[PDB]
């Protein structure tokens, strides 16, 4: 029967499970030494971190919390002194608005340019 | 913007072909072709008193 | 406007406008010229 | 090149010139094939 | 390819006979030829096929990945098919793109 | 483009007055000579808006 | 035999070992980023 | 590159988890990167290095070997060399052949 | 089943082998 069977490969893994750890204990090797304690440990540290973290997060909100992460960088600034190609280009751009009719003197938008 | 102004359509024609000289001047496109034949096979309508095109649907053009 | 509704852009040809009984007398020729033959353009006898 | 299309089609192409220009009868063109003794470097060929 | 995943092979000196697997005659003649001594081939009479081991000293390459960081180029339109230009499908898998 | 004059530059910066490390971290830049990625510049106005 | 054993138990001896520990501790490192943070933010007075 | 002795690398899908072999942290979250649930990478804290153990189901490329039955070519003269024209050493290295 | 014996089977014998 399936029970009978099932009964058979349980007796056989109880067999291999009791030579396995025979063998570890020669070996001197702990089956959960890196297991299971260590992360129990980092487990209740990190439950430690998220206590503080609740308590920052309880006694500031979420807008606060997302809003005073830095975005500042060096990296990201942005130049901007090339006055001496932009005039003329914006002499050009207005000389080809005068000579194809989208520009007279009278608006003041040409005086500002100017 | 009424089709009754076409029952006196060559005046019409000229006002139109006025107002858009470049489509007197224009090839009609294939799709406007495909158009055009799909028009002159339009179902619930008078089979048109032409053939516009010679293809498998000659027969029905030219019976119908 | 035919190409772009029938994705028929590029006409792969299948045959070169000469035969290959006319190829080298077409390569020695600088005189000719394809002829148009049932709408395609051919090189014939005629022309070499 | 030592290869059979390119023998056959060399020396076709070499005697139609001939043929065509009016070589006079008698009178073959002596062929080198300098590719027996220094092989086909490809596009070092026509400079060899 | 995904540059953020770019495939390389690493070469490496396997210190551990490998499981044997099953291939066919010529690719463990072929295996057998490259390796030597640090390779074992043999027939499985009941089919035909042969097994290889692979023994400790051999060279094997096993592929890693690398981030690269070259991320960003000018592409051809996404969906840009050489089919609807008409090109035959026998020319597309011939040719290069 | 438009407006910028002789001797003019605008300088772009992302920057969080919501956060004290880029209120420092912006003046040490600004401040800081450019050898050290700084601007070497002496601020004669603020505008905090 | 130790491996061959672990193996015919499908007993994986480094799971619950070095595997869900590495993963904790990258989950403890992204917290104390997040705590840094707040802590380079607002200083060690205003945090007690 | 002897002919006789072409060398090719064939893909294999292992059947078998290979035992750790060490290398740098480096090339460790490569092989990583590139296999992933079929590797495991972890860090020797003694000193430093990392073990990578391919798992059943990674991929390799064991390197095999063709006999190649191209075995003549019109190669320049054995013992040509750059060095007896004048071309100097730094540009040897540099420049193809 | 005789599918279930047989695989148990294969497995003891394949630990045996290893």
């Amino acid at each position: 029967d399936s029970a009978a069977l099932d009964a058979l490969t349980a007796e056989n893994k109880k067999l291999a499970k009791q030579q396995l750890e025979v063998l570890a204990r020669y070996l001197q090797s702990r089956l959960k030494q890196g297991s299971l304690k260590s992360f129990i440990k980092e487990k209740e540290a990190s439950a430690v971190l998220q206590k503080e973290l609740d308590l920052w997060e309880a006694e500031h909100g979420e807008f606060y919390a997302k809003g005073i992460q830095p975005t500042f960088s060096a990296l990201k600034s942005r130049t901007y002194d090339s006055y001496w190609n932009w005039a003329r280009q914006d002499v050009l751009s207005m000389y080809f608005d005068i000579i194809f009719g989208k520009l007279t003197s009278v608006d003041r938008e040409t005086i500002n340019q100017c | 913007q009424n089709f009754n102004q076409l029952n006196e359509p060559e005046q019409f024609t000229a006002d139109f072909f006025e107002k858009f000289p470049q489509a007197g001047k224009q090839l009609i496109s294939e799709e406007d072709c495909d158009y055009f034949l799909m028009l002159a096979a339009r179902p619930g309508q008078k089979p048109v008193p032409f053939v516009p095109v010679l293809d498998e649907r000659f027969e029905f053009f030219f019976k119908k | 406007h035919n190409a772009i509704t029938r994705n028929t852009m590029f006409v792969a040809k299948d045959k070169a406008p000469y035969s290959d009984e006319l190829e080298q007398p077409v390569y020695l020729d600088p005189l000719a010229r394809v002829e148009e033959n049932k709408k395609k353009l051919v090189f014939s006898d005629k022309t070499i | 090149t030592s290869t059979v299309a390119n023998d056959k089609n060399e020396s076709a192409t070499i005697n139609n010139m001939m043929k065509h220009l009016g070589r006079s009868e008698g009178n073959p063109v002596f062929g080198v094939f300098q590719k027996y003794l220094t092989g086909h470097p490809k596009g070092a060929a026509g400079a060899w | 390819y995904d540059p953020k995943k770019k495939q390389m092979i690493q070469e490496i000196v396997v210190q551990h006979d490998l499981e044997p697997f099953e291939c066919s005659k010529e690719t463990a003649e072929q295996y057998k030829h490259e390796h030597g001594e640090k390779c074992e081939i043999f027939e499985i009479e009941e089919s035909g096929e042969y097994t290889v081991r692979i023994l400790k000293g051999a060279t094997l390459y096993v592929p890693k990945a690398l981030r690269f960081d070259r991320l960003v180029a000018g592409q051809i339109p996404t969906g840009w098919d050489a089919r609807t230009y008409g090109i035959p499908e026998d020319t597309i898998s011939q040719v290069d793109p | 483009a438009r407006y910028g004059a002789a001797g003019s530059t605008l300088i772009v910066v992302p920057f969080n007055q919501g956060s004290k490390q880029d209120v420092d971290a912006l003046v040490q830049y600004i401040y800081d000579e450019p050898k050290k990625g700084g601007l070497g510049w002496d601020l004669d106005a603020i505008i905090p808006f």
